[PDB]
């Protein structure tokens, strides 16, 4: 889990898998955003507070209890999902991220926006596992409904 | 000192045959966390070496 | 049969063929006892004494032993 | 320099305890400032008498 | 009290072949004490060993609450009593708006020196926000630079900057605090409390002392050597008892040494060759004459 | 080696210690508040104990060198063109912007220095700065107009040193920057050091809040190092002192009277362990025997003397290099703190108990 | 090697000892050739034919390559000596290599280092008092000519001292044209603002004493005049060139009619910066930055003088002594860009002058304060160079004598009187800092004994008299005056020194006896070297 103070166990997870940072949205093309006064920066400001806000009240709308993202996250993101009481893991890789999706029965989801209720996951227990005094750590998504995928841990 | 690639200019990172990168920065110049080399690239908040992230301290793609 | 190279063990190996010269038996007490002399005086020396007086009192020493063995010996047939 | 802890640094001494005395005279400037020299005599003499 | 009995049983036999054995009791009684404050949690991290050159080994000692090897601001109050702890994962550096594509374009110095104000301005008014959660002492993350330093000292709070990820886990963990990175809910967020914190003098470099903590479930450990190599061995027999005495905490059930163990088996595996034919049974007793070997070498 | 130089150094060295603590409470003194200079040139009887605080920097005016009754400030930022954070761009589009930019960054430098002079500042020291200029032409010339010090360069790691020496609170904000953030001095000259260099000393303040500088000057650069060692020994010594109040004789007394009362112990101590005491206490007769070697003396006469002088009953009695053979230490005023000897032997015992338990070595 | 296990070397005992000994010996020996008015100068070719003629000891050590410690010591003494007095750079050497080697000789006799050392500095103690109360003639008993006959003896054992009758009163008045007064009334001679040219040509006596300021440098163009009368110095910190913006700004053009506008104001501002410099009657604009062809342009149709690249510590000379600002900005307080007259320094004349196919600018006669300028001329290069040092120690021994009013006896008078006191003073003090203050005393005898060796005379009844006559002076009440009597090198006879003009400030012995007593101090102190062997 991204924040250490996040809850180690969760039950009857309604995963929602998301492969978009929670960051301030980023155009690919080569673009230039031009601050020309104070009012422009106080816009900028409240945009990127407002963003970071809407971001995770989307995520908390869909009634999901635990995110999965692929790309990582900052500050702002990480310490709103803990005052929501949304456990959350990030950097996520690709084949993991699809493994979780059809295990759990949930659709990947590209931005927040698109972000419903039936697009999430489900799993009966979401644990972090420790391994004795290695200070490793690792997840468990387990006890889905009709999991088509499997790992097999040696 | 094998790689010195000046980055965000605010940030410098430094690696040489220790094996452990280090991240300073301009201004205050201390080391702000050495991550657990030849290589510094950086995002073409993040840089690869092994990825490695700002916000967390930890390697988080490996290839 | 020793290959030694530093003077001090050709000394010790010197006194070794002396002793079975002359005696033919004992030579193996003689490299210890001189080795446990030396040895003494390595903190005599460190202590600070002449090693000149360290000698002598070797010598005063190894005389009086020499004396109560002459006391303490016994006679054969 | 008379100073024992920064005679003791200064030359770089190959022997493990060497610079085990080196680390214990470096210890004994940051306690008390003062004896570093004699420290490492204390113990030199102290392991002179375990040889015997 | 028999738990505890066989804790400080199981800590001094894993004491007892290490450099520590000169004092066994009292390093015994310290990683029990140390393992215990845990509260039954696993983190190993959250026990703290610090290694200070100089000073007999017997001085080692566990801290009653936690100390930190970080340093306070400029102006800021080196003593503070009933502290309110807020630890943050913040910025507070030039904290450029994450839009990285951003920038400043005008047609005069004024306008520049307009928006300068305004970042100013920006980093004020999260003072402002921090501040408002009435606190006393501020642990972040992240480097603290002059301007939000200087705030925080005209306002009277102590801003400990440059607490690493384990610095500031160890914090929360020991006085109940919230690593927060927002601050536009003052009440959604626990802050940390202890009776004092104060600088203190080890050795030669200075620490920060929390002293009277609130939950205490991390733990700092002085380790006082000779030598560096005395400190790093004392270092590694630690660990080895605190992990020991952590697995017992996690599973109770304790089996016997000094060579017991070892007989039992082997006198298992004895009976069981006595009953088999064929080579195997010359196998089975050559895993016993292994098991016998074991002390056979600790006699030796 | 500095010994014929004991009479100036060691009360410039107490002067020093009991200047940064407080008697009636410190139990340990931070000797990072006793700041230590070194300037080559003259000799060890140059050495001063300076109340205020010391710069090595200089002094970016030409003219103003010595100012009375100083109104020092701490200035973080820098005065120069605005820079915002951001990335930040000034577009050209008619010939009239040249000559406004110009004379807007005029003014702006204008209004910096005018709202520093407006708090009766009169010596300025600016942080030292990368990525901007601290310190610019016009900012320079302006401060100089306005009859301003100013010292630039200054280290991030010496503000807390200067911020406790002469009492300033660091600006980052020229906003902030109001009179009670200045710190009141006497004196703030530059003195020349008869062509060995420039010091900036600021001497008297207001509050001389526990922190002192010491000038190590000598002839080369050798002695001037070994001065410092030697002044750092005696700041530590009086630390001792202040950690634990005990004092004990000098000279070799305490290792004798040690080896002999070891000895009689170890002769209670029937068994194995009586030789290895004996061995204990043999090695602790090696410090006196030293001690008696060094001075030219015979080892084994005065080390018996001393032995036989200490087990008649008097125990303040050592080497006495002056006279030249064995007197009651006390009168030549040779004390040690008792922490000295403790932590010695404390620490040479633990050290041989650890190599003790060492049976092989292994090449990684 | 051994039980010691350290990489690298190691000497201990009168091994080290003797070492140290003979590396400040060989220190010694260089240098001792070059000792007195019959000393000689040297030739310093540096590996690559470049040749360095000198008699100065600091110059010769300094452009040595020394690999002992022990002899860096000495190199780095005469260095200090160099830079804290500027005279007897190499009689603190000699005294400092002799009282070593005596030390040595000493402890060699199984005398404890520790009493040596104190016995040394109790020495240097009671030699110092006793200088400072026997042995100092006051000057204004004797006025200026103390202070020509001091410079005259600074000039002896140089290239120029046969003409010490002329650079003696050429140093004087020198000296006493950049004096200045500060608070608390105490008067300073600040040298290094006599700036010294040189330029090889006609003989030594052709050198000239400038009553003002030359600059080492020429006009920026051809078509400006070259000699001012009423000359108005204006002095800039500042380039006058083509006016380009900062990093921060950037010129973007979107109608294509603005970029000519903008390029006219690129020049136009430089054009009314100069205008307004020019307005208020400046004749001579002096700037440390660089000045392109169209600003010239402007100066030439003015008819105003204007030099470029002029160094920043000859600019301050300038502004100090003709009484103008410099100006790194023309910035007021109101925000505007202004420039009144009140920044104008104001000369009697400016001449670019020709100086043997080159040109340099002299300024001469400036007001509101008195400066000064030497243009020392010579055979070659090498001459130029040796007068220059020589020049500089001469000033240097000026200075002293004018700073401190008290003088004392040349040529071995105060080494002789300090030995003959010391040795009598040592029978009251210790029992081994006795020998160790005998030895002291005649340690100080070194400095007559080389003089009268370097004379091909013999040293030891000249040196023998010398003593008789302190002797006799220091026993006898009734010859106080004797005290004077000193080392005659050219008939190699005792002479009263004090009455031929043979003077040295006292700043000079004290400065030295202390610094070569400290430096014997440091390295008697040794008794073991380890020298690790290099890394590579
Ligand atoms: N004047 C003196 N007379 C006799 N003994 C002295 C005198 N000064 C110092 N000592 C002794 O010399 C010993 C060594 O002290 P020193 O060399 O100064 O530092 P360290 O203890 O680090 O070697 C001390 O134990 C002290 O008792
Ligand atoms: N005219 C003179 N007659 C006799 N002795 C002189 C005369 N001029 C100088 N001396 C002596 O010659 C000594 C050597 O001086 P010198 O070597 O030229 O100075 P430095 O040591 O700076 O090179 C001086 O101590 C001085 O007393
Ligand atoms: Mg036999
Ligand atoms: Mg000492
Ligand atoms: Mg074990
Ligand atoms: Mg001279």
């Amino acid at each position: 889990f991204s924040h250490p103070q996040m809850p180690k166990k969760v039950e009857d997870a309604k995963i929602a898998i998301l492969t978009c940072p929670f960051e301030p949205p980023k155009p690919k093309t080569k673009h230039k955003l031009d601050v020309t006064s104070v009012e422009d920066y106080k816009a900028l400001q409240k945009y990127e507070k407002e963003k970071f806000e809407e971001m995770i009240q989307q995520i908390k709308e869909t009634g999901a209890n635990l995110a999965i993202c692929q790309w990582g996250f900052d500050d702002e993101a990480n310490h709103l999902l803990l005052q929501n009481n949304l456990p959350a893991v990030r950097w996520v890789g690709g084949p993991e991220i699809e493994l979780i999706a059809i295990a759990t029965g949930g659709r990947i989801v590209p931005r927040f926006s698109e972000l419903t209720a039936e697009k999430l996951g489900f799993a009966g227990l979401v644990q972090e596992i420790s391994f004795g005094t290695t200070k490793d750590k690792m997840l468990v998504i387990e006890q889905c409904k009709n999991s088509r995928a499997v790992t097999i841990f040696i | 000192l094998s790689a010195c690639s000046f980055t965000s200019d605010m940030q410098i990172l430094t690696a040489s045959g220790d094996g452990t990168c280090a991240l300073w920065d301009v201004e205050s110049g201390q080391l702000l966390q050495s991550f657990h080399v030849l290589c510094l690239d950086l995002a073409p908040n993040t840089f690869v070496s092994m990825v490695w992230d700002m916000r967390s301290g930890q390697c988080v793609q490996a290839f | 049969m020793m290959d030694v190279d530093h003077q001090i063990a050709k000394l010790m190996v010197e006194l070794s063929k002396s002793q079975d010269d002359e005696i033919g038996d004992g030579t193996t007490g003689v490299v210890v006892l001189a080795g446990a002399l030396l040895e003494e005086a390595e903190q005599l020396l460190d202590r600070g004494i002449h090693p000149i007086r360290i000698a002598d009192g070797y010598e005063q020493a190894a005389r009086v032993a020499i004396e109560h063995l002459d006391k303490i010996s016994d006679s054969v047939l | 320099t008379n100073d024992g802890a920064t005679i003791l640094k200064q030359m770089q001494v190959l022997h493990p305890a060497a610079r085990m005395l080196v680390e214990l005279s470096k210890a004994q400037d940051i306690e008390a400032g003062d004896g570093t020299t004699s420290v490492v005599i204390i113990a030199g003499s102290l392991l002179d008498s375990c040889t015997k | 009290v028999k738990f505890r009995q066989d804790l400080m049983n199981i800590a001094g036999t894993t004491l007892s072949s290490k450099l520590l054995t000169h004092h066994k009791d009292h390093f015994t009684k310290l990683a029990v004490e140390a393992v215990l404050r845990l509260k039954g949690s696993g983190n190993l991290e959250a026990i703290h060993i610090i290694k200070k050159l100089g000073g007999s080994l017997a001085d080692s000692y566990l801290d009653e609450g936690f100390l930190l090897d970080k340093k306070i601001g400029v102006n800021q109050p080196k003593r503070i009593e009933n502290a309110k702890i807020l630890i943050a994962n913040t910025g507070m550096d030039t904290d450029k708006i994450k839009i990285f594509g951003s920038r400043v374009r005008v047609d005069s110095t004024a306008k520049v020196a307009e928006i300068e104000h305004a970042e100013k301005e920006k980093m004020k008014e999260k003072v402002e926000r921090i501040l408002k959660h009435g606190i006393n002492c501020f642990i972040n993350r992240q480097l603290i630079y002059n301007y939000p330093e200087q705030l925080f000292g005209a306002a009277g709070v102590m801003a400990i900057e440059h607490a690493d990820f384990a610095g500031v886990e160890r914090l929360a963990l020991v006085t109940g605090g919230e690593i927060a990175s927002t601050f536009d809910h003052p009440e959604l967020v626990k802050l940390g409390s202890c009776k004092l914190i104060e600088e203190v003098m080890i050795g030669e470099d200075k620490l920060i002392h929390f002293s009277g903590v609130a939950l205490g479930e991390a733990c700092t450990i002085v380790l006082r050597g000779a030598t560096q190599q005395i400190l790093d061995e004392a270092e590694r027999s630690l660990h080895d008892a605190l992990c020991v005495l952590a697995q017992t905490v996690k599973d109770s059930r304790t089996v016997y040494g000094g060579g017991c163990s070892e007989m039992l088996m082997a006198h298992a595996v004895t009976q069981l060759a006595n009953r088999t034919p064929g080579k195997e049974a010359v196998a089975m007793e050559s895993y016993a004459k292994a098991l016998r070997m074991l002390p056979t070498i600790i006699a030796d | 080696v500095v010994s014929q130089y004991s009479s100036l150094l060691s009360p410039m060295s107490v002067n020093a210690v009991m200047k940064v603590i407080d008697p009636a409470t410190a139990t340990s003194v931070d000797l990072r508040d006793i700041k230590i200079v070194k300037k080559l040139g003259g000799t060890i009887d140059d050495c001063e104990l300076v109340e205020g605080l010391v710069l090595t920097q200089k002094v970016s005016n030409s003219g103003i060198t010595r100012v009375e009754k100083a109104k020092i400030g701490l200035i973080q930022f820098c005065l120069s063109a605005p820079k915002t954070d951001m990335d930040n761009q000034i577009v050209v589009s008619d010939y009239a912007q040249m000559d406004r930019v110009l004379r807007e960054e005029r003014a702006y430098i204008l209004n910096l220095v005018k709202q520093i002079k407006k708090t009766g500042c009169n010596v300025l020291l600016i942080q030292k700065s990368i990525l901007r200029d601290a310190l610019s032409d016009l900012a320079l010339h302006f401060l100089n107009k306005m009859k301003i010090m100013v010292i630039k360069d200054i280290e991030r790691e010496d503000i807390e040193f200067i911020c406790k020496t002469i009492g300033t609170k660091p600006v980052a904000h020229i906003d902030q920057f109001t009179a009670d953030m200045l710190g009141s001095a006497e004196l703030a000259e530059e003195v020349n050091l008869n062509g060995s260099g420039k010091l900036l000393k600021i001497t008297g303040c207001a509050s001389p809040g526990k922190t002192v500088t010491i000038v190590v000057r000598g002839s080369n650069k050798l002695v001037i190092e070994e001065a410092e060692r030697s002044i750092h020994d005696a700041l530590c010594v009086i630390r001792c002192l202040v950690k634990k109040r005990a004092l004990i004789a000098g000279g070799g007394a305490p290792e004798i009277e040690l080896a002999l009362r070891l000895t009689e112990y170890s002769r209670t101590l029937s068994g194995m362990e009586s030789y290895c005491v004996r061995a204990f206490a043999d090695a602790m007769e090696v410090i006196p025997s030293t001690l008696a070697e060094n001075a030219g003396l015979n080892p084994i006469s005065t080390v018996t003397e001393l032995r036989n002088r200490h087990a008649q009953g008097e125990k303040t009695a050592g080497i006495n290099v002056r006279k030249g053979g064995i007197s009651n230490i006390l009168e030549e005023l040779v004390v040690q703190p008792l922490l000295v000897s403790v932590s010695a032997l404390t620490l040479a015992t633990e050290t041989v108990r650890s190599i003790l338990k060492i049976d092989d070595v292994v090449n990684t | 090697e051994g039980p010691l296990s350290v990489f690298g070397d190691r000497s201990t005992g009168e091994t080290i000892r003797s070492q140290n000994v003979m590396a400040a010996a060989s220190i010694a020996n260089i240098v001792k050739s070059s000792l007195g008015p019959v000393g000689l100068d040297k030739m310093l070719v540096d590996d690559i034919g470049d040749v360095t003629i000198t008699n100065d000891g600091a110059t010769i050590l300094k452009l040595l390559e020394v690999e002992h410690p022990a002899a860096k010591v000495l190199c780095e003494l005469a260095d200090l000596q160099d830079k804290e007095v500027g005279d007897g750079t190499t009689s603190v050497v000699i005294i400092a290599a002799e009282l070593l080697k005596n030390a040595d000789e000493l402890v060699k006799q199984k005398i404890h280092p520790t009493s040596v050392i104190s016995g040394y500095r109790l020495a240097c103690k009671e030699a110092v008092r006793y200088i400072n109360e026997n042995l100092i003639v006051n000057t204004d008993e004797l006025g200026r000519d103390c202070l020509i006959n001091a410079a005259k003896t600074s000039m002896s054992s140089k290239i120029i001292g046969i003409n010490g009758d002329f650079f003696a009163n050429m140093v004087v008045d020198a000296v006493l044209a950049i004096k200045y007064t500060d608070i608390r009334g105490q008067p300073r001679y600040p040298v290094n603002s006599v700036n010294i040219l040189k330029a090889h040509g006609r003989s030594q006596m052709e050198s000239m004493l400038i009553s003002g300021y030359a600059l080492n440098c020429v006009v920026g163009s051809q078509g400006m005049p070259k000699r001012i009368v009423n000359a108005k110095i204006a002095c800039l910190d500042f380039s006058l060139q083509k006016t380009k913006m900062k990093l921060g700004v950037q010129v973007v053009i979107t109608d294509p009619e603005k970029l000519d506008q903008i390029r006219q104001r690129e020049s136009d501002i430089t054009k009314e910066r100069i205008q307004k410099i020019l307005a208020t009657g400046a004749n001579v604009i002096l700037t440390t930055g660089g000045i392109d062809d169209m600003c010239l342009k402007y100066f030439v149709e003015a008819g105003a003088m204007a030099v470029r690249r002029v160094l920043k510590r000859d600019l301050k000379r300038i502004a100090k002594a003709s009484g103008a600002t410099i100006l790194s900005t023309l910035a007021n307080l109101e925000g505007e860009e202004t420039f009144e007259a009140a920044m104008l320094g104001q000369a009697e004349e400016v001449v670019q002058e020709r100086i043997c196919d080159d040109e340099l600018i002299l300024i001469k006669n400036t007001k509101a304060r008195t400066s000064a300028s030497i243009i020392l001329r010579g055979a070659n290069d090498f001459m130029c160079d040796e007068m220059e040092r020589s020049l500089h120690d001469a000033l240097c021994v000026v200075k002293r004598v004018l700073e401190s009013k008290s003088v004392v006896p040349g040529g071995g008078a105060v080494e002789a009187a300090l030995s003959i006191y010391l040795e009598n003073y040592a029978t009251s003090m210790g029992s081994r800092e006795q020998l160790a203050i005998a030895e002291f005393a005649r340690s100080l005898l070194v400095i007559p004994n080389t003089l009268a060796v370097n004379a091909a005379q013999d040293s030891t009844d000249l040196v023998a008299k010398l003593r008789a006559f302190h002797n006799e002076a220091q026993v006898n009440p009734e010859r106080k005056n004797l005290k004077w009597i000193g080392l005659d090198l050219s008939n190699g006879k005792p002479r009263d020194n004090k009455q031929a003009g043979v003077f040295e400030p006292t700043i000079v012995k004290v400065k030295s006896l202390k610094f070569a007593t400290e430096a014997a101090i440091t390295i008697l102190r040794i008794d073991d070297l380890i020298k690790l062997h290099p890394e590579s």
